[PDB]
């Protein structure tokens, strides 16, 4: 089961992560069922 | 989820992921019925030493 958990919050701090509390809320848990040893990210490129 | 207990309006809010409100030892505070998504309170019915 692939879990995700988001939370999405201000940050005033461009350079770092700000100190502080954040919870993180499971958006949707999905039966992927697949072994992942990897991960990559995309990103838009103008 | 067998349990014998009052049934009545839930007042402690349940995020949408939540399901079942938790109590100290091992038993079910609060449920969320099935059929129609309102949270709802459990309370062990009365019962008093004599």
């Amino acid at each position: 089961y692939f879990k995700i958990y988001s939370k999405h919050t201000p940050i005033n701090l461009v350079r770092d992560l700000p100190q502080g509390f954040s919870a993180l809320e499971p958006l949707v848990d999905l039966p992927i069922g697949i072994n992942i040893t990897r991960f990559q990210t995309l990103l838009a490129l103008h | 989820l067998t349990g014998t207990g009052v049934l009545t309006e839930s007042n402690k809010k349940f995020l949408p992921f939540q399901q079942f409100g938790r109590d100290i030892a091992d038993t079910t505070d609060a449920v969320r019925d099935p059929q129609t998504l309102e949270i709802l309170d459990i309370t062990p019915c009365s019962f008093g030493g004599v």
